[PDB]
């Protein structure tokens, strides 16, 4: 085929110096995305996750309708609304009847606060590191084509005719071989940089979210449905016994009104 | 239905780059850059006396352009009828050398171009580079195929002879401005003789004409020091044995 | 062995340029393959999912029996009907008496709904990720395997007799592993493309498959089964006091008509 | 040492073509378990699944007995007779009094079905995808132990000593080489092959799987303890009325038989 | 500095051939190692858990005491007594008062078998996985890191001062890189036969352990909240009318009762 | 390009033995970091998993109140006194009326130990797993990058001018090729080691762990729901019961009464 | 709590391995594999281009001294005076090359060995070795160092003019002995070269010599037809120049 004929023949003409600045400006460019998508929202997000449980630990004597008010404006403004809104929902509210009102004495958790404010939503989403855990990958294979390529451009370049001719085909070959390591270097080292500071910040990530989480769980305890039934479970015993105590109650309290009617009717007659 | 909503979880832990393909790339890119500087070496070896002759004889060229380049700008500030060929090691006179037909003389103006480049090779010779690559210098003679060619190599001869009794004849104005030593020299440093045929111009007046045409040693002769020979000191004048007067 | 020499012999007699046009073929229907099937498929599903979180966010405000026609006529003619149908039998419909009738005033949620509009199913099972995120890997491996090709039809035919020999045949196997490498490295970027695409394809799917169950959820509200509890222990403590009030009513009473009686026997009398 | 000795010249004794051979021999046998115990025992479960699935859907409209019968009959003679028996001892059965005598009027699911046809036993554990992941890397492994094996070699053929045989051991060296990537090239090619196969089989799997799933969770409604604690609180609140009206009752009728003994009374005086 | 070039000096200062062997044999150690720690102790597992799905498999038809007394005897003298406790607390007994004492006439589950007999605790921990999972690669990278010992040692005895001794010097080189590639493919091969069995003993575990799962899981019936939550409608329904129909009864005993005072009263008058 | 020739002089301007000392000395000095940061951290984490192990056995066989005070006491001043909370909020008291008060007779868990002393919790985030997992391929990555640094070294400085001047640069470069030998083995060696070390540690404190939320869920039994549902059907059951005995014993006492006073009255007359 | 135990599980997806270290890897083991072969196909080229050249130029050698030795058994053959010398690549004359002074022709011995050595000449240069490598023929002339230098140097111009016509004077018996072809033959190989004066032992008998020496093409010199100078052919003969009474 023609096309490939002429392909070939037009990237074997190449410069080779032109590799290694493609695979340079194209792994710098990569670098610079991971910067700003993921490294600089990751800096983000732990900061505000640590405000968010310094929030919260602010609030862990307090009533539990102020706590509520509290986290309520602390979420309602940020991305974390859906999921407060959700863990929210999820509370139960216990009433007690004080001074004529319904007043909320305690707030029970049915659910993980890690359930609503997942590792997915808050940060694997929002930093999208489902493709960045790819990038240092995307880099090595940049630099293998790099690589690859220019030492195939220094090999066709090389060709010693005479054994006169070495020197300079030697010399021509090395400085090839000089351009696709330059560019193998730096996408590896790319690549290397990249998967360190990823990993480390979703690390930290994931701690600090663990913290915040954490957080939020402490403030209402669970289990209030087997205290509901602890006490449907009391109030069956003593019930059954109130039904046998008022019924002998009730016996006594009618053999007493009908001796006073027989001794009412002794004194008629 | 009393099912535990507080449980055991397991987040999405992706598993890193499997080490054995980072560590076999590492071995192939060390395994490839072993072969490359192998061959590199194993070439540098093999042809490091091809490289050493070849730097030698690039250094022969380098000094052989610069003794070149120096006594053609020697000729071109003292007489401008004095031009050198650097690419063939060839010195022409052609305005000047001249030959009419059936002569072995020349015009003045020969004369004087011969005998102001003589102490100009002289001097160049006297340099280190003239003392470590010259030899003697060789006398041209060109004649052509027609005609009779006993009488046309004797009219070369004839005007070899005319030109060497003119190098080195009592009276001559050469001799008036001339020392012992320069004089030992250039009986030294010149011989006479030399015959050849070429087609390589359009004129038959060209090859009437004397060229001096110089050689170098080589690089294995490195001056043998047994192939020189001695002359005893000028004790009379030189006397040509031409017929001047025809 | 002669089956090997004879099919070492048939696969290095290819022309060299068709191990590149080979691999770019294949590479180009698996890429076109990916966009048709994946790509696509998740743009739709990334649209319809946003197409139905504004639709659910605008009955926040009706009537449960409104809001719950709105969606069942919603998913009805859509993909969803039969997640729709799951989550609806899985929601719980209060009655109350208003006017000699049971009529719904709340409908309420007894299970999450992304437990029936999951990932699996309305993400990954129409994407079929289970498979395509393999996809680069198959794509490398085939630009893998044209190098290799190249190289082997460089190899078979290499004649190191003569030093003029040893160039020419330096020269074709230059040649044809360059050819094999321009396969490879249209592999490579195909790679790298599809893993892109794919990644953030799936992030974004998943983020708005995860607004789409936050709306759903925000309708109907969880842990009845709390409410229920809470509402049997306050009503086994008030008849449990009903019950006293009622026994100690009766005795009181009972001794009216007692005294009642005796006032009119003794008219009587 | 002499034993390294005689192991390397063991090693390198054998003629070279054995070792692509090898590799084809070996890689075309895991190929051929592979579609034995994986590719076509995935394509009788798609099929199975599918069949299971159309007799599940065939009794959507009957009656929750013969339901119940049916899938019994369907599925207690096959391979999922352990998962369904778990699946119906999940089943909760709704008895109602008619005619004398106690018949189920509905049957009610508490967990889901995919809880009991899992994933795992279903799917995972026949095709033993456990073993069969990893199947891709163990052929690349092999197919490098041939690479590696062919080029110790074709080394150890390369020692000419002499200029006359010097062009010999280049020959041998290229065609030792030649066979090694032969083996390699296969090697990959298989290894890409199983992956696509198995990747498309357990998406398909899957997909059907959750299909069938699906089937069996329409049959059934969850959600029946809610209701259960509904009517609870509901008779509750209906118990205190008519226990207080239950004495007004009783109050009305020991008024109403004390006037009559009353005027008894007066008849008699 | 010149502490690098010591070290250099004595690193590569020791035989070639003592290179693979020390390869060899930390390979070799190492997969003992596997056997010994991991392989069959996979095999033990495997045979003890068909052997314990034998002997549940008995008494799947006897009484419930006899059962839970067979499966501790079963579990009391084993590494399962730990799951078997926590398993048998999660077993709900039903009591029925039969001859004057409460005798269990059925025994429910209320969370899976495999949630105590899960897959780490009686396969991953003691076949310690999370090690052994990575085995191969450790086999690998020594591997490799003897290849780049043995180049090391060969590249430093290359040296071709003269043009006459380079022939010598590279047959030497690839005499020395021979025994490096050695013992690479010694170390690639074991990782590869360890990758094998390690991936065949972990799909034979799994299966086995689940059929043990499933054995005990068939034993006991799940859904007894529903059944306790279905009786205690059924007795509030009965409760009402019982409390109506109590009523209605003493009332009318009540009239006869005064009906016959009053007819003895008159017959006294 | 000038660009490129500047950063390439630059960047090769370094002595060509600085490039295997930083590889030593970086591998180094991250070995040394996960010796610090995770060896130690596991080895301590493991200790005080045993340590905590061994005093809730000795505590197994305690009051209800007493373990709860030495587990309280155990955990507060640690670093597992969040998840000891979570876990103690997670834990339901049954209390009985013995002597006056309300006495703890009995403990029960609502969910697993697990759940709260989790792997992720109590070990991946302490020791950082989620970066530490990825450290041997950065060593390995590290070594690939010394390689093409020194050769980048090597193969810039090749001075082709004078015959000495190409054996010296042709020394220089085999040099810097054992320097990247050197350097690549001693990062693979540093990256298999840790790799060792690390999974190790890894599988040493998941066995450790679970044997620790083993005891600890050993103390406390769950399904205490059931047994309270199960009491309700009960106390139903015998309340339907005792209503009727207390209705009949009512009517035949009042019937006592009545001919009590029958009698008295015909006695009186 | 009021959750289900008996819950779906198993809900992770397996993770793809990443392609692009392998990638590496591969097309590393190709370029690795590359290089090695072209390693070792250059050595083997570069030694087998330095070896065909070492063995090119030791075969020119040798068929050098090859037609030397056979030359020399010729002339043996033919007279027995004839002196060949294969270490320098010259034939010198041994008793009847020797001049006295004032003297410019040969000896009747000297004539008759010039006579007979031509023929010698013209079947060497017909041989495959002289159709390969086989040069002109050029004449050098030798005398004392004493006396006028001019003198001797004209006294050798004339001898050497002398011997150049006794090899093609119409009355000399080679015009007549050959043919037109070998005449031809004769004119493209010898013809007159320089004069040297290499005069030592203070023997003037012998250095007054002059001796005919066979220089050869170089092994990297390309033959052409512009140094093939061809003769017209012969419409007129030839007389010599010097006559007897000079
Ligand atoms: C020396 C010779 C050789 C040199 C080469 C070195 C080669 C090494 C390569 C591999 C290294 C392996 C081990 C690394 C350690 C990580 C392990 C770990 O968990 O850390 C322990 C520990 C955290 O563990 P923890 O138990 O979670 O917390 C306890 C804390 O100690 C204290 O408690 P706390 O956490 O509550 O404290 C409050 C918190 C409050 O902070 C927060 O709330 C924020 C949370 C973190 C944000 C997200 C992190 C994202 C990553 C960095 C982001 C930008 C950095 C850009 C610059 C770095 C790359 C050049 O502050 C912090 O402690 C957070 C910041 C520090 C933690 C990160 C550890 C290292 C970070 C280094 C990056 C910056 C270096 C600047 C210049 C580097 C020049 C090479 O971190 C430290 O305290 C620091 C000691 C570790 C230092 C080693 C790293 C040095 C640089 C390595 C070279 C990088 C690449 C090579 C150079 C190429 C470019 C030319
Ligand atoms: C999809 C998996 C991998 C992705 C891409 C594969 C990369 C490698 C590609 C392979 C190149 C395939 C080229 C074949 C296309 C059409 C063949 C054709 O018509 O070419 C004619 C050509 C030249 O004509 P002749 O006159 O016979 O030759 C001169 C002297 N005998 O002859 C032939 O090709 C004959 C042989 C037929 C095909 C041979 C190759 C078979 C296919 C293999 C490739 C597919 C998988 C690779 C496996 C690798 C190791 C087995
Ligand atoms: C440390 C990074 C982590 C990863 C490391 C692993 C890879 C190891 C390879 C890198 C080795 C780096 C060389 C060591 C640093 C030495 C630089 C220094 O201080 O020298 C100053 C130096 C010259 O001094 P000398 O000539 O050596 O001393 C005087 C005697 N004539 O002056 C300079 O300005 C040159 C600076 C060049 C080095 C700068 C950094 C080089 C690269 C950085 C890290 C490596 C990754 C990059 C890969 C290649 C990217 C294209």
């Amino acid at each position: 085929m023609s096309w490939l004929n002429s392909i070939l023949v037009t990237l074997t003409s190449v410069e080779p110096y032109k590799v290694p600045v493609t695979v340079i400006v194209t792994v710098t460019f990569a670098f610079v995305c991971f910067i700003f998508f993921y490294l600089l929202r990751s800096i983000r997000i732990i900061y505000g996750l640590k405000k968010y449980t310094r929030s919260i630990n602010s609030i862990e004597k307090s009533a539990p309708e102020v706590q509520l008010e509290h986290l309520k404006s602390l979420f309602q403004r940020s991305e974390l609304k859906h999921a407060w809104n959700a863990f929210e929902a999820s509370l139960h509210s216990q009433y007690e009847l004080e001074n004529g009102e319904e007043k909320i004495v305690r707030i029970r958790a049915t659910a993980p606060s890690a359930s609503f404010f997942s590792e997915q939503q808050l940060v694997d989403i929002p930093l999208n590191t489902e493709f960045f855990k790819h990038l240092p990958g995307i880099l090595t294979g940049m630099g293998i084509i790099g690589t690859f390529y220019g030492l195939m451009i220094g090999l066709n370049h090389f060709d010693p005719s005479t054994p006169e001719q070495v020197s300079s085909s030697v010399n021509n070959l090395l400085r090839d071989v000089l351009y696709a390591f330059l560019g193998s270097a730096f996408a590896i080292f790319a690549s290397i940089l990249v998967t360190w500071l990823e990993k480390l910040s979703i690390a930290k990530s994931y701690k600090y979210l663990e913290k915040f989480t954490a957080a939020l769980d402490s403030l209402y305890d669970s289990g209030v449905g087997e205290e509901y039934l602890a006490s449907l479970v009391k109030s069956s015993n003593e019930s059954a016994t109130q039904a046998r105590h008022l019924k002998e109650s009730l016996v006594t309290d009618l053999r007493d009104m009908l001796l006073h009617l027989a001794e009412s009717q002794k004194i008629e007659n | 239905m009393f099912g535990n909503a507080f449980g055991v979880k397991k987040r999405r832990s992706d598993e890193a780059e499997k080490p054995f393909w980072i560590s076999y790339a590492d071995l192939m890119t060390a395994m490839m850059v072993l072969f490359l500087v192998v061959m590199v070496a194993s070439l540098s070896s093999v042809t490091q006396r091809i490289q050493r002759a070849e730097q030698g004889e690039k250094a022969r060229g380098q000094d052989i352009s610069r003794l070149c380049e120096r006594l053609e700008l020697h000729a071109r500030n003292v007489n401008k009828n004095i031009v050198v060929d650097c690419h063939d090691n060839r010195i022409s006179f052609g305005e000047a050398g001249r030959f009419a037909h059936n002569q072995f003389f020349l015009n003045a103006e020969g004369q004087k171009a011969l005998q102001d480049v003589v102490p100009l090779v002289l001097e160049a010779s006297n340099s280190e580079e003239g003392k470590k690559w010259f030899k003697q210098i060789v006398i041209e003679g060109f004649t052509d195929t027609d005609g009779s060619y006993l009488y046309n190599l004797h009219l070369s001869l004839q005007r070899s002879e005319w030109v060497m009794c003119s190098l080195l004849d009592s009276r001559s104005p050469l001799q008036k401005n001339i020392s012992a030593e320069q004089q030992l020299q250039i009986r030294k440093l010149f011989l006479a003789g030399g015959v050849s045929f070429n087609n390589a111009k359009e004129s038959k007046e060209a090859s009437r004409r004397v060229e001096l045409r110089m050689q170098f040693f080589g690089l294995k002769d490195k001056r043998d020091k047994a192939d020189e020979v001695d002359f005893p000191p000028v004790v009379n004048k030189e006397v040509c044995q031409l017929v001047m007067p025809l």
